[PDB]
């Protein structure tokens, strides 16, 4: 029941400033009131983050995803390499009741969409291997970080109530780990899922690079500030 | 002291001889609650099984399974494990398991074996010679066999070639033994490849129905799935023991701590990467780790030329873990063999923290 649209989803490819967003907890170790220097894959400070206002995009090492969501229009994500039955495809969906994660050789239509009046973006689902159900993830800022290392899919998340008009706030907020998946896939491209009524969405995307950061832990073990060590010389 | 100085005489003073440390008493292991058991009740206690050439295949992964309880059951006629022994199977594990279940005759129970040949072993089910896993068979005459004949069960009898390992074929094509083609109807040279079992309640052992389930394992590079459950002894505090909290091992003494772990951490370290607190996977409370006490020992002597009685000082050790005279506790440690007086004289043999000793007794 998947039909291609007539009008093109030619969202404007704007650019904007990353500022100091996209810092997550590197591990599960408690530290109190200490400065710790760690090297990992992060989003560089004051980088160029792409603004969309839904083509296939490369995955690279990791992905930082952000959305100034109003009324929960985004619904899911699709991950894979060939995006057909030839290779395992990861599908993540968040409907009202719960969240569903599947690893199957789906046959996706060229213009997937969730439909409203459950899933009709794939013609068929065969040879299923992994399934998972959990609580729902979701004027709100939703930030997610997706990483894939040695057969492990790490998803970090954060929700923030914001009231600023247009751009990403000038502030700091660490991302806490959300889910880990022990599944071996070699994802290279991804997509976004929209549940639109048959009768124009904005988000922000950035890529991660390896570098070293200096992190500050307060007394209660929460990350409060960070320093990029490859920037203006003062940072070094 | 004489041995360390390598001499038969000793002058007055304090000397450092050896060291001292507390020895751990016992061991403990802590692991999270055992849950999400693999559902074998629908497999080994299933009402009905499939045909031999249409064996039911089940995929097992992402749960917990204990093989000791299954092995201990006496309801299984044959329990033959080839790759590993059933005892050590509960420790090692694999990234996926395949269960092949069917019903055969009691005389064909040994057909399902590595390097085995036969009608069933070549037309219905085939195993590799290097097969690793286990086979469990049990009689079901009172259940599978019927007084009117268990003709529902079927087996493959005719096929041009054999079967590959882990291959299932349910084709019902009319077998052509001879060269005469058949138009879908069996003739002189054509027979049905499939024949029905003839089980009865009274048929004898060997002709009785037998349910057989074969478990095989595979280790693809994917993260490890189901393993045997891990036992968890209780925890003891205020005693120098060694611990294995969820794969984090170390010695020390465990106490109650008031640190507040944010709801996703597991353990904490202070600086220079030394663990200080842990969270027990069952009670979900923060503990504290302190290294077991140690320190050097020293001997205070007035000289071999004068006497032969000495005093002993344990450095930086509380007077609670000493292992026959009065015992004194000082800011420098604990001291045995000397008497504490209220006077104050000139210092003879320095001890530390503002006190020292001399010979009078010591
Ligand atoms: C949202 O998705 C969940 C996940 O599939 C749905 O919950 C399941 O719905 C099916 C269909 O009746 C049931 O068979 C399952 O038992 C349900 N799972 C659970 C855990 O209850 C849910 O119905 C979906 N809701 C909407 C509005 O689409
Ligand atoms: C259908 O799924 C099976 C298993 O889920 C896949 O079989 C695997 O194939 C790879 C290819 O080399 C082997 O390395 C594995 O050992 C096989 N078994 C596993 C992963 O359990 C099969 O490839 C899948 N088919 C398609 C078209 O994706
Ligand atoms: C860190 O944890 C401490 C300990 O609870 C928090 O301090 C309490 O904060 C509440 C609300 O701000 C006060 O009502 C209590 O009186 C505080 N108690 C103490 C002992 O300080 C603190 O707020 C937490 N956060 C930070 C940034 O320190
Ligand atoms: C593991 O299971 C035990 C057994 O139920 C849990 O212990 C119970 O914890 C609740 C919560 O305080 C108490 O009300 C019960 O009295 C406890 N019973 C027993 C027998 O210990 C324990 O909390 C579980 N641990 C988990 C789920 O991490
Ligand atoms: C050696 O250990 C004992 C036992 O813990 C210590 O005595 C404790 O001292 C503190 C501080 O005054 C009290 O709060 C405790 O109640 C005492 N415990 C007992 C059982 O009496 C003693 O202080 C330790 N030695 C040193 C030098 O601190
Ligand atoms: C991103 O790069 C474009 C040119 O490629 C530039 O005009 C824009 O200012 C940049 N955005 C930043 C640095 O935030
Ligand atoms: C993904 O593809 C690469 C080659 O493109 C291969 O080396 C790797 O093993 C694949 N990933 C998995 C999980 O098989
Ligand atoms: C089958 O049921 C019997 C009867 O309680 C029980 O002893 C046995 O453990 C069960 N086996 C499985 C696999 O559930
Ligand atoms: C102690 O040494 C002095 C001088 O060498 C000596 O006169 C005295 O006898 C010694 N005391 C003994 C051997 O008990
Ligand atoms: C003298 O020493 C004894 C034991 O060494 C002690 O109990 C007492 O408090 C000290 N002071 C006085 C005034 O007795």
């Amino acid at each position: 029941q998947c039909v291609n649209l007539r009008t093109r989803t030619q969202l404007p490819p704007a650019y904007t400033n990353s500022f100091t967003r996209g810092v997550y907890y590197p591990d599960k170790v408690f530290r109190s009131s200490v400065l710790h220097s760690t090297q990992d894959l992060f989003l560089p400070f004051f980088s160029n983050v792409t603004w969309f206002h839904n083509p296939v995009l490369p995955f690279n090492d990791g992905v930082y995803f952000a959305s100034t969501e109003k009324s929960n229009i985004i619904r899911g994500w699709i991950f894979g390499t060939t995006l057909d039955s030839k290779t395992q495809s990861l599908l993540i969906v968040n409907n009202a009741t719960n969240v569903v994660i599947k690893v199957c050789e789906f046959q996706f239509c060229n213009d997937p969409f969730l439909d409203v009046y459950e899933s009709g973006v794939y013609s068929s689902a065969n040879n299923c291997t992994f399934e998972y159900v959990s609580q729902p993830f979701l004027k709100n800022l939703r930030e997610f970080v997706f990483k894939n290392i040695d057969g492990y899919f790490k998803i970090y998340s954060k929700h923030t109530p914001i009231n600023l008009v247009r751009d990403l706030p000038q502030g700091f907020s660490a991302l806490e780990p959300l889910v880990d998946l022990p599944i071996g896939i070699n994802i290279t491209r991804f997509q976004t899922l929209l549940a639109l009524h048959r009768s124009a969405a904005a988000y922000y995307v950035g890529y991660l690079q390896p570098r070293t950061f200096l992190l500050k832990y307060n007394e209660n073990g929460t990350i409060t500030d960070a320093v990029d060590c490859a920037l203006d010389p003062l940072s070094e | 002291t004489k041995c360390t100085l390598k001499s038969f005489t000793v002058e007055k003073g304090i000397y450092q001889t050896s060291n001292f440390r507390v020895q751990p008493t016992e061991s403990i292991v802590r692991f999270p609650n055992i849950t999400n058991l693999c559902p074998f009740g629908e497999v080994f206690n299933a009402t009905r099984f499939a045909s031999v050439y249409a064996w039911n295949r089940k995929r097992i992964s992402n749960c917990v399974a204990d093989y000791s309880v299954l092995y201990n059951s006496a309801s299984f006629s044959t329990f033959k494990c080839y790759g590993v022994s059933p005892t050590k199977l509960n420790d090692l594990c694999f990234t996926n398991v395949y269960a092949d279940s069917f019903v055969i005759r009691g005389d064909e129970v040994r057909q399902i074996a590595p390097g085995q040949t036969g009608k069933i072993a070549d037309y219905n089910y085939k195993l590799p010679d290097d097969f690793t896993g286990c086979v469990i068979a049990w009689n079901s005459n009172n259940l599978d066999s019927k007084v009117g004949g268990n003709y529902n069960y079927r087996y493959r009898l005719f096929r041009k070639s054999n079967l590959k390992p882990f291959e299932r074929d349910i084709s019902t094509e009319i077998y052509q033994a001879g060269s005469k083609p058949c138009n879908g109807v069996e003739g002189f040279n054509c027979y049905f490849p499939l024949q029905s079992y003839g089980f009865q309640p009274t048929n004898g052992v060997g002709y009785q129905p037998y349910r057989v389930v074969v478990l095989s394992f595979e280790l693809l590079h994917a993260p490890a799935t189901v393993c045997g459950p891990k036992k968890s002894t209780n925890l003891v505090k205020n005693k120098c023991v060694n611990f294995n909290f969820n794969g984090l091992t170390g010695t020390g003494v465990l106490t109650e701590s008031n640190k507040k772990f944010l709801p996703f951490q597991q353990f904490g370290r202070d600086i220079a990467d030394t663990t200080d607190a842990v969270r027990d996977p069952q009670t979900l409370e923060i503990l504290d780790i302190t290294p077991c006490s140690f320190g050097g020992v020293s001997v205070i002597t007035p000289g071999t030329n004068t006497s032969n009685q000495v005093a002993v000082l344990y450095q930086g050790v509380n007077c609670t873990e000493v292992p026959g005279s009065n015992v004194f506790q000082t800011r420098a440690g604990c001291l045995i063999g000397a008497e504490h007086v209220n006077n104050s004289y000139e210092c003879d043999i320095p001890i530390g923290a503002g006190i020292c000793a001399s010979y009078q007794s010591i």
